[PDB]
């Protein structure tokens, strides 16, 4: 009930994650 | 270890290891789940038969 | 009329393909001249914004949309006449001519049952339980008490209403309780969790779907592959890896649902890397399950961000429960993403109080923080004290 | 004078502090009264039971002892000598060997599987399902003894005893409970066992146990064991042990009309043939009727289905008319078969309903079940 | 037509008078009278619409007047009278019987009936005023009546619940006189209504009443906060003369508001914390305790942003009052996330609905409480952090900035770490494995005596109406 | 201590008659009036049970269980079998 609702993140969507696909084929 | 089969813990940064008994805790808290019980349902009974 | 609602969904939301709403738009256009779907049909523009809610030629006239057979015409305007003559106006005098004559009793309550599911076809829901209210009286056996939950059930999936609808159910139960089948059961049961959803009840709504049989299907309610989706997913996010081994991964009926159909990839990608505890491959399948089944599921589109957290959350949970501690270069790099992103991840968890670790910086070693001694008889117990105290003096004070 | 007034509302505030004595007072009084009751009951010399047999001119009243016999003692102050008349239940000190108290009056002897219930626990809805079979007992069970008027208006007798009939497996014996449940009656089981012992005297008054017991208590339901003979519970009689005691007890079944004269009193009885028994029981004031159950024919069976149906889980679809016509001459035994053994596939399917399919299954399996063996 | 209409709420009004009238004459019976009095509130206030103004007139005429002929004449006179049978003693309802205050003996004077009758006079005249917002010089020429004349009766204990709610309609017609037009005769008004507080105080505490003490120091602790004096107010706190034993839920409400108001300026809020939790506990849920709950709950949000934890979001959310608890939602996420110019932008837009409460005040404290709360966030996240690793996450000035922002918290023990200059990164200093140590034993020797706590006021109290209950003749 | 202390003997309960006073039976075939215990009232005490009393002051103790051991009609019982299942 606290920092949960309607406050939520704005990131964690779609381009953060995207890009980790690539971070795998880097190392 | 997450199926509950061998108690314990390991070090990544030394390799190192550590002991871990198998009871995490005792009975406490589960006297108070009886209490809360009756507070919750008795007390509301005070309140009406008596009012 | 959830065949309609379902592919209609599509339409609202769609970050990936147009195709999505082209391939679902056959199934609008295909039963919308079998059934009236004009108060959702209308419902569409007026549901969602800002995508193709601003495409209207009756309401309000623009066109925006990546789908243009959602505009009205002179052909829908024509069947609209027609089907409230045929289905209706046709079979509303022979009816009236039952009860002129007095021919029977529930004979007549039973046609006002028959005549009621033609009101659902054209769309009309206020006349649809004024015919079911005449044969409420009349109605006795479990015959004419479910047909009557049928219209209050579509309230909910065709005109997407989770107010009204839970509370006609748990009336119809309390009059006459006999339960039937497994399937006249969950839709006192299986619906019920349904509408905890858009609440966000966490496990409330998941308590009843997992003891639901996967071989439930109202066709025109719900359909095979929609209570199999919503079974298998959300039970995936409530139960813990503790009944996930006897529950998920493991059933005679779960893992029927995503053998035969293989657009699910949830109780399957993600149990097994949960369980072989590689989570190098794990994360990606958050993805094909997000897009590709939370989104375009109904329902399931109510939490959004809050399914994939939730397990970003508890898949270092369970690594932090096999180790004391934990290295940076195995977590921040070997599972796939960064240092910056994985602060971000782990960086507001803690403060929420959900889990207890530790995170280091120059040796960066990840430790578990555990509770040792301390359990439920540390804060719960004295949590309990201050808890039990304003509600035993709350009745008290006031007296009488 | 404000000086005293301000010192007098002190008394006032100290008022509402005595009133702390009297919650102590009284928890204290209730020990008191508490401790006080244990010395008077702490020396107890003892009292038994015994019967008023005889009054005297003497002021002093004969009591019989069962354990010991005919002994006179002196009445009491509270307990008139004129008002104690013959087998009258009374108190009577050992110590001093005079009498204490008066009881109430009932007849309580030994008791093995003889107590007197009220409404036990049974309907007509599960162990019914016939139609003659709950007319033939309105008639026969509830006018007589709900409604003695009717017979006594027609100046006839009304039914006492009754026979049953029918194919084995009836189901009479949770029957009977029902019978005294809706009739508002009470419950008497009668085992001819329990009322037979070697000790000499003992193949008497345990019957007349029963004898003096129907007097006082016949506002009830006589049930009897031993004899049923139509499959509910099978015994059909005991050769050796019904060559004697049917003298003593027979004899006392039609002295129930001709002697205590008492109504009310319906003593049902079963079997399917008279043999071991008296054959003079058919007349009256022992079998005053006989009743047959309906074999389960195809509109009696089916609706015996519908019965189960109800308690247990069955699936759309299934014809329970149909189900019924898969079988042959299943009777309340056989039924309840049927059903255990379509729950029994259901948990091999790990389902909480039973299917369709299972009734398939149970029917080939049942039938072909009681035929072995 | 107008006859009838005069007669009808008079006969209620004598109804009601009389039931209070028989029971303040034998011994003490005043605490049955109070519940009475509860009520009278309310059923006068809807009898003043009906009948017009007219049953308070032939009132007067009925019993005795001291001083009330030319009250009512000024009372009427503001709003232009209409003179219907006006000349007094038109209507007599006495007619010579003991219940109806008799008249021979009362005008010979052999006894007195003034002391119950001119005391309940009072009463009555105030509700009207409140009723008909009459204000300006009605409400001055009363408070030089009221007030003379309670110095001169002597109040008994039955007495002393009369005026305890007439001190409510001076402080309340004062208020709205004061903030409706502004002048000089307004705040030399204001200085005879300090000055009487502190004169009658005195004598309620010799009487011991519970209702009066709990009327005067809800009444006076609000003067204080309208002046901002701090010094009046922490004295007046330290003789604790408040009774918590007959005062009302409501009264009591009122009184744990006024101490969280009073510690939050103090920089102690682990007292202040609980009198606003209490202040909503005695307040009942009804719909005329909203303008309470109303207040209470915006200043239980504000206490705690100023403690550094972050209340819950359901208390914005599940609530129906959160249409005017949005200002105080943007402070919540502003705090968290350590935004500078995300605090600067919120104040500004919603300073007018902040400027009502005087709530914007505190929100200048808010301005640090921002960096302390990020900084918490980020010290209990991680345990080892590098001097540099801060300043890229917030957006902060320069290192040596936010090395004496760390070493400001650890002086009350928020952060609880350490900094470590040589080695060039701050570590946590908190170990946890306090089981074994004696720091909970101190909050469980305390809740031994909490739970003892309602023992000790609740025993007493079920022999409290057993007397009564006993002495009645049973069946 | 002055109900049971050492002394005990058996009986069996009869019929009731007052709260704390109840008639039973005893072994010796004399029946006596004895002291129901303060615990058992109605729905705790049943109504013909063989109980245990009180050698002299005869007073009521406590519900003996149905021991079915006898001289005659013995019926083996067997207490923790020691086969393995299956």
């Amino acid at each position: 009930e606290n920092w949960d609702d309607v406050e939520v993140d704005d990131d964690f969507t779609n381009e953060l994650k995207a890009e980790l696909d690539r971070y795998k084929r880097e190392n | 270890i997450l199926d509950k089969i061998f108690y314990g813990v390991l070090d990544q940064g030394n390799g190192w290891l550590y002991v871990y008994e198998t009871p995490n805790q005792d009975a406490t808290y589960d006297s108070a789940l009886e209490l809360v019980g009756q507070l919750n349902k008795v007390v509301d009974q005070l309140f009406e038969k008596a009012s | 009329n959830y065949e309609v609602s379902e592919k209609a969904f599509l339409l609202t939301q769609s970050k990936v393909s147009i195709e999505q709403r082209k391939e679902a738009a056959e199934f609008v256009l295909a039963k919308i001249k079998e059934e009236e779907m004009a108060p959702y049909y209308k419902y569409l523009c007026e549901e969602y914004l800002v995508n193709n809610g601003q495409s209207d030629l009756e309401h309000d006239e623009k066109s925006d949309s990546l789908n243009e057979w959602i505009k009205f015409d002179q052909e829908l305007y024509n069947e609209l006449c027609k089907k409230n003559e045929s289905k209706i106006k046709e079979l509303n005098e022979k009816i009236q001519k039952l009860e002129e004559d007095d021919e029977g009793e529930l004979e007549q309550a039973q046609a006002w049952i028959n005549l009621g599911e033609y009101y659902a076809q054209i769309g009309d829901k206020d006349n649809a339980e004024k015919t079911l209210g005449k044969s409420l009286s009349k109605a006795i056996s479990t015959g004419a008490k479910i047909d009557v939950m049928l219209t209050i059930a579509r309230l909910g999936f065709f005109y997407n209403d989770q107010l009204y609808v839970k509370e006609k159910l748990e009336a119809v139960n309390s009059m006459i309780e006999k339960g039937g089948d497994w399937e006249r059961r969950n839709r006192y049961k299986t619906y019920y969790g349904i509408h905890c959803l858009a609440v966000r009840n966490f496990k409330e709504a998941a308590k009843l779907l997992v003891d639901s049989l996967a071989t439930f299907t109202s066709i025109e309610l719900t359909s095979y592959e929609s209570i199999a989706t919503y079974a298998s997913v959300t039970g995936l996010f409530t139960l813990e890896r503790t009944d996930l081994k006897s529950k998920v991964i493991d059933s005679p009926e779960l893992l029927s649902l995503i053998s035969t159909t293989a657009a699910l990839q949830s109780i399957s990608s993600l149990t097994i890397s949960l369980y072989a505890s590689d989570y190098a491959s794990y994360f990606p399948y958050l993805l094909e399950t997000y897009a590709n089944v939370l989104i375009p599921c109904k329902y399931l589109n109510r939490h959004a961000d809050f399914f994939v957290r939730e397990m970003r959350r508890k898949v270092y949970a369970q690594l932090l429960e096999s180790y004391k501690t934990l290295s940076l270069k195995s977590m921040a790099s070997a599972f796939g993403v960064s240092v910056a992103f994985l602060d971000n991840d782990l960086g507001k968890f803690i403060p929420n109080k959900q889990l207890n670790c530790v995170i280091d910086r120059v040796n960066g070693i990840v430790e578990t923080n555990r509770p040792d001694n301390k359990n439920a008889q540390y804060h719960l117990l004295v949590k309990q004290g201050d808890g039990l105290l304003t509600k035993l003096q709350k009745y008290g004070a006031a007296v009488r | 004078e404000q000086k005293i007034q301000e010192t007098e509302l002190k008394i006032r505030s100290k008022t509402e502090n005595v009133r702390r004595l009297e919650a102590q007072r009284n928890a204290l009084n209730d020990k008191v009264r508490f401790i006080k009751d244990e010395l008077r009951l702490l020396q107890e010399p003892g009292s038994y039971v015994g019967e008023v047999i005889k009054i005297v001119s003497d002021k002093k009243v004969l009591v019989k002892v069962q354990p010991e016999g005919k002994y006179i003692v002196d009445v009491a102050k509270d307990i008139n000598v004129k008002d104690l008349k013959a087998s009258q239940r009374v108190c009577l000190r050992s110590d001093s060997y005079m009498l204490h108290k008066v009881l109430e009056n009932k007849a309580d002897p030994l008791v093995s599987l003889m107590m007197v219930e009220k409404v036990p626990d049974s309907t007509y809805d599960m162990v019914g399902g016939l139609t003659k079979q709950i007319k033939e007992i309105k008639e026969v069970i509830e006018l007589p003894v709900k409604h003695p008027e009717l017979f006594e208006s027609l100046g006839i007798a009304q039914p006492k005893g009754v026979i049953l009939y029918g194919p084995p497996g009836t189901g009479k014996t949770l029957l009977a409970r029902a019978v005294a449940h809706h009739t508002d009656c009470k419950f008497i089981r009668v085992s001819g066992a329990e009322l037979v012992q070697k000790y000499i005297g003992e193949g008497s008054r345990m019957v007349r146990e029963l004898f003096v017991m129907a007097r006082e208590h016949a506002p009830s339901i006589i049930f009897m064991d031993e004899i049923d003979s139509i499959g509910s519970t099978r015994v059909e009689g005991s050769g050796g042990g019904d060559s004697e005691v049917q003298r003593t007890m027979l004899e006392l079944l039609n002295q129930l009309d001709g002697f205590e004269t008492s109504k009310n009193i319906k003593i049902i009885m079963a079997t399917n043939r008279l043999d071991i028994l008296d054959p003079a029981l058919l007349r009256p004031g022992r079998i005053d009727r006989k009743i047959e159950f309906p074999p389960p024919s195809v509109a009696a069976r089916a609706e015996i289905l519908r019965i189960h149906s109800r308690k247990m889980n069955l699936t759309r679809g299934i014809n329970l008319r149909k189900v019924a016509e898969k079988m042959n001459g299943c009777s309340g035994a056989d039924v309840k078969g049927v059903c255990t053994e379509a729950g029994m596939y259901a948990l091999r399917e790990r389902r909480i309903h039973v299917t369709q399919e299972d009734f398939e299954l149970a029917v080939g399996k049942v039938m072909n079940k009681n035929q072995e063996t | 037509l107008h006859h009838s209409e005069k007669k009808y709420a008079e006969e209620d009004q004598v109804q009601e008078l009389l039931k209070v009238l028989n029971e303040i004459s034998k011994t003490t019976l005043t605490l049955d009278p109070r519940y009475i009095w509860r009520s009278l509130k309310d059923l006068s206030s809807l009898r003043n619409q009906e009948l017009l103004n007219a049953e308070t007139l032939c009132f007067t005429v009925n019993v005795l007047y001291p001083d009330s002929s030319s009250f009512k004449k000024n009372l009427l006179k503001f709003i232009t009278s209409n003179h219907k049978s006006s000349v007094p003693g038109s209507a007599e309802l006495r007619n010579s019987y003991p219940a109806s205050f008799y008249s021979v003996n009362t005008e010979k004077k052999t006894i007195e009936v003034t002391a119950e009758i001119n005391c309940f006079m009072h009463l009555l005249v105030q509700l009207f005023l409140w009723d008909s917002k009459e204000l300006e010089q009605l409400v001055e020429f009363n408070r030089k009546v009221v007030i003379p004349n309670l110095l001169c009766y002597y109040n008994l204990r039955s007495l002393n619940l009369i005026n305890a709610k007439l001190w409510f309609y001076i402080y309340l017609s004062h208020e709205t006189l004061a903030r409706s037009s502004e002048e000089i005769n307004s705040d030399n008004q204001n200085i005879i209504l300090r000055s009487t507080m502190m004169k009658f105080l005195k004598i309620a505490s010799l009487k011991h009443d519970n209702e009066t003490k709990a009327m005067l120091i809800n009444l006076i602790l609000r003067d204080f906060l309208n002046n901002g004096e701090v010094d009046s107010a922490s004295d007046f706190i330290s003789k604790l003369e408040y009774p918590h034993t007959d005062v009302s839920s409501s009264l009591e409400a009122r009184y744990f508001f006024y101490l969280s108001k009073i510690n939050a300026i103090q920089l102690d809020y682990s007292t202040a914390n609980e009198y606003i939790i209490a202040a909503i506990r005695k307040a009942p849920h009804n719909s005329k305790s909203l303008g309470f709950l109303q207040q209470s709950n915006k200043l239980h949000c504000c206490i705690q942003l100023l403690m550094g934890d972050i209340p819950e979001l359901s208390f914005f959310h599940q609530s129906n009052m959160q249409k005017s608890l949005l200002p105080y939602y943007h402070l919540t996420k502003a705090v968290k996330l350590g935004d500078l110019k995300k605090f600067t932008s919120t104040i500004t837009k919603y300073k007018q609905l902040l400027l009502k409460d005087d709530t914007y005040q505190l929100c200048v404290r808010l301005r640090s409480n921002v960096i302390k709360t990020g900084i918490r966030i980020i010290s209990l996240t991680y345990k080892k952090i590098s001097l540099r690793d801060i300043c890229l996450k917030l957006n902060l000035d320069s290192e040596q900035t936010v090395e004496y922002m760390v070493s400001r918290a650890i002086r009350d023990g928020v952060i609880e770490a350490k900094i470590n200059h040589e080695d060039g990164f701050i570590e946590t200093t908190e170990l946890l494995n306090i089981y074994d140590s004696e720091d909970p034993q101190q909050v469980f020797d305390e809740r031994i005596k909490f739970a003892n706590q309602l023992h000790d006021e609740y025993l007493v109290s079920m022999r409290y109406p057993e007397d009564k209950k006993t002495q009645q003749n049973e069946k | 201590k002055r109900i049971q202390s050492v002394p005990l003997v058996i009986g069996q309960f009869l019929e009731p008659i007052d709260q704390n006073t109840g008639i039973v039976s005893s072994t010796t075939g004399m029946s006596y009036v004895v002291r129901i215990l303060s615990t058992l009232d109605r729905e705790l005490l049943k109504p013909s049970m063989s109980v245990a009393l009180h050698r002299h002051s005869n007073a009521l103790v406590d519900i003996l269980p149905p021991d079915s051991d006898s001289s005659i009609s013995v019926m083996g019982e067997n207490e923790k079998p020691d086969v393995t299942y299956a």
